[PDB]
């Protein structure tokens, strides 16, 4: 069956960059879309962007350019890196499948906790 | 500049007038046809049908990849480069289509990367998300067959019945592919294959392929029915059995200065004898200049005439001295048939031969009588506000010519004889008849 | 970009009664290809969220028969038959046409 | 009076004589044919499919009406009055057709009162019937398919599985109706279109139409293979989708005095090579004129000839002429491939060319030899009682003719080439010949 | 041999050369159809469609076995030993199919002993074979969809529509069958039949009647593409309601000495308008002998053309001195269409009419001109390494004929007029011009 793996450093100085690493298992990077979606403690879910099969990505335009995503098909893994860190970042981070059909993200994973402050 | 007075003695009327539009500027669009279908769900007796079928389409379709890797092997860039002394013997058609080819590889490559996707359809219709903007059509055949009859029923039959249903269904589809992608396909490197033809591939379902590519436009039918949007095979793949086929879709532009004329062909009388002319029916004006119209391969409308191509034909001086008022040229044929018209009605104006069919007034009650020395009979509301054709009482209207149409003669052309085997003999009378004169006169 | 707006926010209802959450667009979200990408998700409190309603009227598979998707235009409703205990949690309205895509503002389920 | 006796050794042997017939009288019924089915029982999981293909069908069903609007209009009492202004342009078949238009207006308001019950019907056909006097049977497009296929596994397919094969089975239906029914159809007021293409509206079913409408004779294949039993469509409804059609059904009458004979082309010898004869194949004799006849639009049958329309054509007088004797007027042509006809057999007698095919005696076991003075021989009883061609053994009947066939010749026509370029440059060499004369005669 | 030189400088490029085969050697096979399905699981409530579908049958065919009897009667071994007297009227290939009618009764005999095993058959496909003596296979017309849909359903429908829809299926099966087994099938002797028609009995599934009976090879779709795999009827039940049919499994056999070569048009400057050359564009070329061919009955391939017959046809004197050198022998017509070729590639050299498009050299940079006095430009890289025509680059070849091609003028032929109705008004002009020549000398 299928199933998400996070992974991340949890804690991360202001200003300092955030580097999350999402496995995927039991499907390809080759037949699934890849998106990122963050919680805040007290708000509901927020987009972050989304990478395509072909490589192609498009990203929250509010996030003032900040992010950039990037898979690796061999390795089966999908990197999310994140600089200029700030304490309004701080959120509950998952990464989830989209369906090439229906559009729908139909698997999500574990999630990973990331803390800004000194 | 036709003389419709002279023609309409001959039993030339003239019918409606209309325009003469042609095909152009095509927008493009690729679409993806999956030949092999979907059968994970039923998979369990299958048996060895779908290997056997597979066998069959690898031959069916190697030939077509064969013919287009001529081109895709000697296409680069020196803004298209072509290297002629590999290519060999090749006409213009065919080297557009190859330039149309590498330009149309640009966005094969990217809807290839989506090949394990391709694969795992399993419906008749979807369509995948290549980017945000983009999108992949996929066709599958025979799958909504499977997924409504097969798989329902996998429980009540014996599937020996359900292996020999499914064999009997790619057997009859194969039957029903081969009249179009044969070797009948000898060159599939061209844009002129038409989108019914190819709809083939997908049981000839080719109003699902339109409507699901978004095609609405009001000269739509229009298009559709003279052959004007049209397909072209880009790339085939040989192990997932699917082919890549680019859409063209054109406008209609109207031709300025140009239109089509109609004559409505009457018998009329001449010598105790029924004749015809042997003139077009149609004929294409086109600024000042008169020649004829290859109207069997146009669409004929109501007010207009679309034609995917333009097909003017020349004319003889004979014939257009004939069109411009010299009835003395136009040649005619004995009719010998009891089923020909003899009358045609024209801006209200009614033209018969009345020798051949009863005429009569009604307004005064006396039958309308024509003479040995008359070919037709000009009939308006000046002579008699209403006439009465057999089982028809019909009003006529003023004719807008000569008030003395019916004092006026003219000259009459010589007979012909149109049979094919008669064309024959013809000239061997004539050919006999010049040597004849050559030695007498040597 | 397309805003979209869920009302209400907090949905009192008691055990067995009818819920109808309403989510509303902004401008027309239909695709340039004819689909509409709607879904509906449900985020139970400590676990990730899961799909309920993966198109406009497509149920996902393994979802109840209670849940019904309907809309069109800028206005979709979900409708709850019968209101059990495992269905508090928060529901969320997410629209996939046009990018970016955004989420609901979230009604929270609770008990009258 | 065509001379046998002279033909057949030119290589045209006589074949089978048959009698001539044409269509009259038809008699009329009306059906309705619904074009839209009943989905009552599957409106859970019908989508948003029904209003597009309402959309699409309301599209094409309108210029059909809006054609039979024009004489609707200016049809009236005043013994069928029209009005010839307002109709503008017309022809004799159009006229005609626009009276019988009118005539079936009163039946068709009668139909149109069963409005409600006509939508209401829910299976492929049906019989309605108030009084004696409407008894009107009405027929519905793809309901047998709804009513076996889709509504039985409504609940063991997901609902969208289902909606997706009904949209594909209406755009199916759909793209066979083009064909006909598209902006092909020009003009609906005629009612020379057949009861095979209407019944594409029903799916291509015409057996069911008519064994239900009537019976079925040795005559009634005949009638429906010669394109003899047409339609005509008087009523179109753009709200509930259904037509009005009236079918003919005429009966075969044949002419007196009439008949068609055949000739079987034979190759014959010359001076060192084999030659066919350019003539006709079938000739029309009525009371006492000889005449071509355009058999490609007619149905052969072994004791008759069909046509459904008067289709005789003139002949030139060297072609009568030939056929009645003169033989030197008969145009020849050089045979080049090896697949041409060598020998043919009437009441017992054979004619073959003994030169090109081995000719012997099984009775006696001596060769049949064909000197270079002859152009074919005639074998019978008389000279030889058993014949053998190769594989076949053949007995003979005796000729009834003259008892000198073999040692008479007779003299031939001139060589020809029919071959369609052949004849521009046939043209051509004679006109520059012709120049050539008229600039030394000067 | 042709000239191709000054055929190039005509505007005739010459193409490729493909080899000339075909069809002989034949084998054979014997089947069974059924042509009514068994309906036994079902009977319960059938109605009384199934008496009706028989007595249509019967009547359909009736006249088959009726046409059989003739020979059947009249033909006895005495090897095969036919009475003349009694056929009376019969052609050379009719007699051919007779015998080989004799000749199929012998296994027909040994079939026809199945008969009660026949009529138990209840699959679509079924492999009959009592002993070694007889292993026939059996076809059933309609088995499939009853046992996959009628069968299945009776408990969930109400079986009076099972009665409709298989009286519906019936009927649909007999609207596309009389298409093939009507009173078209004047003479079901002959064994020209193919067996694409012959599967309309099978409902058009002749892939499955092939891939049953035998192999595919690399000529097996060629020789199913060319027409060249046929079937004969042998024996007509009217009682059981099937049919024996014979199938003929033929090879291809090339001619030696023989080839066919295409030429490619261009059309070319003269005076200040452009023409084209009337010309045949395939020529056949046996031992030494140019002639026609009637290549549209013919299947072309990339390096041969398959045929079923010998098609050729004789060729003017005229003509053959055009394609052998005398370039003032060819006729030539007037270009008003502006979708002629301008240009074409051979052997990679390229002829162009650079007056009409646009010439020019991309080594250079200077565009490529055309003078008032040269028909064409031949274009190689000795003068112009790459040229650029619009949309395409394109490297070039040297040339292998004459240095001096671009500097030697030619003769041109005389113009002519192709199309139909001025074939007529040319045969009136130059009939009278000559008759006023003979008025003349007298
Ligand atoms: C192979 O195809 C089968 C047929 O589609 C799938 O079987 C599933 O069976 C379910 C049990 O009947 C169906 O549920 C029914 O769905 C209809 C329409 O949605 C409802 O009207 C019925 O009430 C409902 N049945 C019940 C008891 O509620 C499913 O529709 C049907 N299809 C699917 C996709 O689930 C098999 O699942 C499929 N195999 C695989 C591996 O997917
Ligand atoms: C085209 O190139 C491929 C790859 O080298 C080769 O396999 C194929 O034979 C080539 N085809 C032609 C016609 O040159
Ligand atoms: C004849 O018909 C014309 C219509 O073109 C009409 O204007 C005119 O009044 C009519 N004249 C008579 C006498 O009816
Ligand atoms: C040529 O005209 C004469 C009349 O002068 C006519 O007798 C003859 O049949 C005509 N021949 C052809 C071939 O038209
Ligand atoms: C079909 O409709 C009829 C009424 O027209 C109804 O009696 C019947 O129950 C329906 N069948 C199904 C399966 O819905
Ligand atoms: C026919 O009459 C109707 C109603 O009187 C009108 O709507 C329609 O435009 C008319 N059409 C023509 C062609 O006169
Ligand atoms: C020849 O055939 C005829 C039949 O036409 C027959 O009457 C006759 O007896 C046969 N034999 C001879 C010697 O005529
Ligand atoms: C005309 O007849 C001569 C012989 O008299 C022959 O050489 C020539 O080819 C013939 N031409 C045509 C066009 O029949
Ligand atoms: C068909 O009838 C036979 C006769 O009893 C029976 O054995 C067989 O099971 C039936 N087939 C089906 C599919 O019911
Ligand atoms: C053939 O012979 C049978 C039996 O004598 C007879 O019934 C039938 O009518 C004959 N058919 C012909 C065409 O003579
Ligand atoms: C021209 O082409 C020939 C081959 O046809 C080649 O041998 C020669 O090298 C070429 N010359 C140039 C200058 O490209
Ligand atoms: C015959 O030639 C003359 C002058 O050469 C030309 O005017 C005429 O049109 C030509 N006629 C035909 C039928 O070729």
């Amino acid at each position: 069956q299928v199933q998400l793996k996070q992974s991340g450093p949890g804690l991360v100085a202001p200003s300092q960059s955030l580097s999350i690493t999402c496995t995927v298992s039991g499907f390809s990077l080759t037949s699934y879309a890849l998106s990122w979606v963050r919680q805040p403690p007290g708000k509901g879910l927020e987009w972050l962007g989304v990478i395509w099969v072909g490589g192609v990505t498009n990203y929250n335009s509010a996030l003032k350019s900040r992010l950039t995503i990037s898979k690796d098909n061999s390795k089966s893994q999908v990197f999310l890196k994140m600089n200029s860190l700030q304490s309004e970042d701080t959120a509950r981070y998952y990464c989830a499948s989209r369906h090439l059909s229906t559009g729908a993200m139909d698997y999500w994973g574990q999630g990973t906790s990331v803390t800004v402050s000194a | 500049i036709l003389h419709y007075e002279k023609l309409s003695k001959i039993g030339l009327v003239k019918g409606v007038t209309r325009k003469y539009k042609i095909k152009s500027n095509p927008l493009t669009k690729d679409i993806v046809i999956k030949m092999i279908p979907n059968v994970s769900n039923m998979s369990q007796c299958t048996g060895s049908v779908m290997e056997n079928y597979k066998t069959r389409l690898n031959g069916i379709l190697t030939p077509i990849k064969g013919a287009l890797e001529i081109y895709k092997n000697n296409t680069h860039d020196c803004g298209v480069c072509m290297a002629g002394v590999a290519i060999g013997i090749a006409t213009a058609a065919q080297i557009t289509a190859g330039v149309a080819l590498y330009e149309a590889m640009k966005n094969a490559d990217n809807i290839n990367k989506l090949k394990s996707s391709i694969e795992s359809t399993n419906e008749a219709v979807v369509k995948l998300q290549e980017t945000a903007e983009k999108t992949v059509y996929v066709f599958t055949a025979l799958q909504d067959y499977i997924n409504t009859n097969l798989v329902p029923t996998i429980d009540k039959i014996p599937c020996k019945q359900t292996e020999l249903s499914l064999d009997l269904a790619l057997s009859k589809y194969l039957s029903d592919l081969l009249f179009v992608f044969g070797p009948n396909l000898q060159d599939p490197v061209s844009n002129s294959m038409t989108i019914q033809a190819i709809s083939q591939a997908f049981g000839g379902n080719y109003e699902t392929l339109l409507r699901t590519l978004g095609y609405a436009t009001e000269d739509f039918d229009d298009l559709l029915e003279s052959d004007s949007i049209t397909g072209q095979i880009i790339y085939v793949d040989l192990s997932s059995y699917y082919i890549i086929v680019r859409v063209y879709f054109p406008i209609l532009t109207e031709i300025q200065q140009a239109y089509i004329q109609e004559l409505l062909p009457v018998s009329f009388n001449n010598d105790n004898s029924e004749w015809i002319s042997i003139v077009p029916n149609f004929i294409l004006v086109r600024n000042t200049l008169i020649s004829n119209i290859e109207i069997g391969f146009c669409l004929i409308t109501k007010r207009s005439v679309i034609c995917n191509q333009d097909y003017a034909t020349p004319m003889t001086n004979n014939m257009r001295e004939c069109l411009t008022g010299s009835t003395e040229k136009c040649p005619r044929e004995l009719v010998v048939s009891s089923h020909v018209p003899r009358f045609a009605l024209s801006n209200g104006v009614l033209f018969a031969n009345c020798i051949s069919v009863t005429c009569q007034c009604q307004t005064t009650g006396r039958a309308i009588s024509q003479s040995g020395e008359q070919t037709l009979l000009m009939i308006d509301n000046t002579t008699c506000p209403t006439a009465v054709l057999g089982n028809v009482i019909i009003s006529l209207g003023k004719y807008l010519g000569s008030v003395n149409y019916n004092s006026e003669g003219i000259a009459i052309g010589p007979p012909v004889f149109t049979d094919k085997v008669d064309i024959s003999s013809q000239i061997s009378s004539m050919n006999q008849s010049l040597q004849q004169s050559k030695d007498y006169i040597k | 970009d397309v805003l979209m707006t869920q009302s209400p926010l907090s949905l009192p209802v008691s055990l067995g009664d009818q819920a109808s959450i309403s989510c509303r667009s902004s401008q027309s979200i239909v695709h340039s290809n004819g689909d509409t990408y709607f879904e509906w998700y449900l985020q139970k409190p400590g676990q990730s969220p899961k799909l309920l309603i993966y198109k406009v009227s497509n149920r996902f598979s393994g979802v109840p028969n209670r849940f019904s998707g309907s809309g069109s235009g800028t206005d979709f409703t979900l409708k709850i038959s019968r209101v059990e205990a495992e269905d508090l949690g928060v529901y969320y309205c997410f629209q996939g046409s046009y990018v970016p895509y955004t989420f609901g503002g979230g009604t929270k389920l609770e008990i009258k």
